[PDB]
């Protein structure tokens, strides 16, 4: 999971 | 927005769509390319090809279970592009590049047409 | 094999599937969550959720046009997860995390359940 | 395009  | 994103999600969805295709699960159209037939999902075809997007948004053609491609279309070229649609992987070879490029032009798959043009230009 | 790969292909396919959903194009099921209804593509649902994969591979349920979820399922939680299925983006907030996690457990979406558990553990 |  990432900060897009 | 303040969303988080799962990097592999799109790839995982496509892998599962290809698994469904391989098992003939909820496939809703057969693409006929001369003597050959290819089962697929209309939504995947539309999401990958300008030609299929046009065909399946048509008020009559959206309901067809069989689509017959132009007799000039090469079945192997179509098979390579259908695999690309479901995997992101293009089996581009010296022996098939002309057929793949012609099929991609017909199907309106701009990025494929682009790499075919580039690979051809490098060999001249 | 000796294939080349188009990095953005999977993401572009998913973007187009979401565009089709927004325009209600070739959607083939309505998911009922108490008073709310959500139109979708069975193949996308199966590709994202263990529960939908089970439901639509069932010889009778594969043909249903309406699926009613358990009355305990929160419609907003379902809406957030449905958006995630079609975009890879999860709108996870303090006010919805419990509903999102419960819905993801029910839908069998392991990666979502994982990030919800991690975000909850960080706040305790 | 890349070599996967
Ligand atoms: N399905 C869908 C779809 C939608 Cl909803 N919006 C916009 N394009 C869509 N698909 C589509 C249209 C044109 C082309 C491609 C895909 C690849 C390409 O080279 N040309
Ligand atoms: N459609 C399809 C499908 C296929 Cl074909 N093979 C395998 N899994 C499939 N989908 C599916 C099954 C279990 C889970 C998910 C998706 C996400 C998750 O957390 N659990
Ligand atoms: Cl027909
Ligand atoms: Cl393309
Ligand atoms: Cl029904
Ligand atoms: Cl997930």
């Amino acid at each position: 999971w990432v900060i897009p | 927005d303040s969303c988080i994103q799962f990097t592999r999600h799109a790839s995982d969805v496509l892998l599962n769509l290809n698994r469904l295709r391989s098992r003939d699960i909820l496939t809703d159209v057969v693409i006929v390319v001369s003597r050959e037939q290819f089962r697929a999902h209309k939504t995947v075809l539309m999401a990958c090809s300008g030609l299929f997007y046009s065909i399946f948004t048509d008020q009559l053609k959206c309901n067809l279970s069989v689509i017959n491609l132009d007799p000039e279309i090469n079945p192997e070229g179509f098979c390579i592009l259908l695999d690309f649609m479901y995997t992101s992987r293009l089996n581009l070879r010296e022996g098939n590049i002309m057929a793949v490029m012609a099929t991609a032009m017909y199907l309106q798959m701009e990025h494929v047409v682009d790499t075919c043009r580039k690979f051809i230009k490098a060999s001249e």
